[PDB]
C-alpha cells in the first residue's frame, strides 16, 4: 500500500522523521524531480523478494536534497538523518510548493541545531532538551553562549526554487 | 579521443564586477561536465556538476548553462574571496576522464 | 571522513616510488564508492592517472604508457599507488580522492565526480 506514503496529508519535520513497516507505478512516473537507488536497479525491483521493506518520510529544505545520501555531510546529516555507508534503497523527491507554503509563513516544521555529538545511523532524537551551552548551567536564553536547540523554516509562497520545500521518501529494503 | 578548449587564458577584473568563462569540448557530451576551483598551494574544490547543478554549500551567485560541445560559468558579482583558478572536467563514459588549461583572475 | 598520506619525501633519479591514502571513521569494503589519483606538476594544470573501483577492477589513462599502478591490500585497508624507476618528470603533487555510483530511473549506470580530497604529498628526484 503506497498510496499511504505517496498521498498522505501531514508529514512530519526532519528531526522527527516517520518511519513505516511494509514497483511499476513509481518508476514509470515522471513528476518525481529525483530519483536514484543504491545497490540494486529499479527496473530488476519485481525480480527479487524481501522480508523487510520500510519508508521513512519527512520534509526538508530543495538546496538539502543532496545531503539525502551516503557519505555525505552537512546539519541534516550531522544532527537530523543519516544513512549508512553501504545502504541499499532508493531516494525519491518532488517539488511541493503548492502546499506547505502560507503568505506570511508557515513556521511549522522544524529543525534540530547546535547538538554536540554527531548521530548514529538509523536514529532519531525528538525531545527538546536542555539548551546547549558552555560549562556554566542555562535554564533561559541570557546566556551569550546559551541557545535554544531548534529552528524553524520560514516556507513562503515566494522564494527562490532552492528555498522552497519538497516531499522526500526513502526506501530500505533488507532479508 | 575527446579534447577540450579554454579561453581566455588570463582574465582582469575588479569586484563586484561580471566574470564568464567558456569551455568547449571536440565532440557532443551529454552534460557530463563539472567545475573546480584551486586556491594556492590547497587542494581543488567542487562548484558545479552536470553543468547546471549547483553544490552544496556553495554561494548561490556561481551558475553554469549550456550542453553540447558549448558551456559557460558566470559569476554574479565578484567577491574578495573569488580570485583564483579555475577548470573544467568532463567525465563522459566512453572516453578517459580530463581535464581543461584553467584560467586565472586577478585584481584590476 | 577524514583521508591521510604517506610517503617519501625524497627518491633517487633511478629509484621506486611508493605511496599509501587512507581513511579513518569508515572502511574501503563498500560497493557504493571508488578511487582515483591526481598528480600536478609546478605551475601546471591537473592531470587524471586512473580509477579503481570495487572487485579490484580498474581503469587507466591511455595517454600515459600503463606505467602506474593501483591495488587495495585488505590485509591494512589501504590503497597505494606503484611507479618504478623514477625519472626527472616525475617530480609533483599527489592526490587521492574519492567518489559515489548509483542507479538511474531508467536503469543506466552513473557516476558522481569527485567530493573528498587528501593533503597531497610532495616527492623530488635526487642525484
Amino acid at each position: 500500500p503506497f498510496g499511504e506514503v505517496f498521498n498522505a496529508t501531514r508529514f512530519a519535520s526532519v528531526y522527527a522523521w516517520n518511519r513505516k513497516r511494509i514497483y511499476s507505478v513509481l518508476y514509470n512516473s515522471a513528476s518525481f524531480s529525483t530519483f536514484k537507488c543504491y545497490g540494486v536497479s529499479p527496473t530488476k525491483l519485481n525480480d527479487l523478494c524481501f522480508t523487510n521493506v520500510y519508508a521513512d518520510s519527512f520534509v526538508i529544505r530543495g538546496d538539502e536534497v543532496r545531503q539525502i545520501a551516503p557519505g555525505q555531510t552537512g546539519k541534516i546529516a550531522d544532527y537530523n538523518y543519516k544513512l549508512p555507508d553501504d545502504f541499499t534503497g532508493c531516494v525519491i523527491a518532488w517539488n511541493s510548493n503548492n502546499l506547505d507554503s502560507k503568505v506570511g509563513g508557515n513556521y511549522n516544521y522544524l529543525y534540530r541545531l547546535f547538538r554536540k555529538s554527531n548521530l548514529k545511523p538509523f536514529e532519531r532524537d525528538i525531545s527538546t532538551e536542555i539548551y546547549q551551552a558552555g560549562s556554566t548551567p542555562c535554564n533561559g536564553v541570557e546566556g551569550f553562549n546559551c541557545y535554544f536547540p531548534l529552528q524553524s523554516y520560514g516556507f513562503q509562497p515566494t522564494n527562490g526554487v532552492g528555498y522552497q520545500p519538497y516531499r522526500v521518501v526513502v526506501l530500505s529494503f533488507e532479508l | 579521443d575527446i579534447q577540450m578548449t579554454q579561453s581566455p587564458s588570463t582574465l582582469s577584473a575588479s569586484v563586484g564586477d561580471r566574470v564568464t568563462i567558456t569551455c568547449r569540448a571536440s565532440q557532443s557530451i551529454s552534460s557530463w561536465l563539472a567545475w573546480y576551483q584551486q586556491k594556492p598551494g590547497k587542494a581543488p574544490k567542487l562548484l558545479i556538476y552536470d553543468a547546471s547543478s549547483l553544490e552544496s554549500g556553495v554561494p548561490s551567485r556561481f551558475s553554469g548553462s549550456g550542453s553540447g560541445t558549448e558551456f559557460t560559468l558566470t559569476i554574479s558579482s565578484l567577491q574578495p574571496d573569488d580570485f583564483a583558478t579555475y577548470y573544467c572536467q568532463q567525465y563522459n563514459s566512453y572516453s578517459p576522464w580530463t581535464f581543461g588549461q584553467g584560467t586565472k583572475v586577478e585584481i584590476k | 571522513v577524514q583521508l591521510q598520506q604517506w610517503g617519501p619525501g625524497l627518491v633517487n633519479p633511478s629509484e621506486t616510488l611508493s605511496l599509501t591514502c587512507s581513511v579513518s571513521g569508515g572502511s574501503f569494503a563498500t560497493e557504493n564508492y571508488y578511487w582515483s589519483w591526481i598528480r600536478q606538476h609546478p605551475g601546471e594544470g591537473l592531470e587524471w592517472i586512473g580509477n579503481i573501483y570495487f572487485s579490484g577492477n580498474t581503469y587507466y589513462n591511455p595517454s600515459l604508457n600503463n606505467r602506474f599502478t593501483i591495488s587495495f591490500d585488505t590485509s591494512k585497508n589501504h590503497l597505494s599507488l606503484k611507479l618504478p624507476s623514477v625519472t626527472a618528470a616525475d617530480t609533483a603533487v599527489y592526490y587521492c580522492a574519492r567518489g559515489t555510483i548509483y542507479f538511474d530511473r531508467s536503469g543506466y549506470r552513473r557516476v558522481d565526480p569527485f567530493h573528498i580530497w587528501g593533503q597531497g604529498t610532495m616527492v623530488i628526484v635526487s642525484s
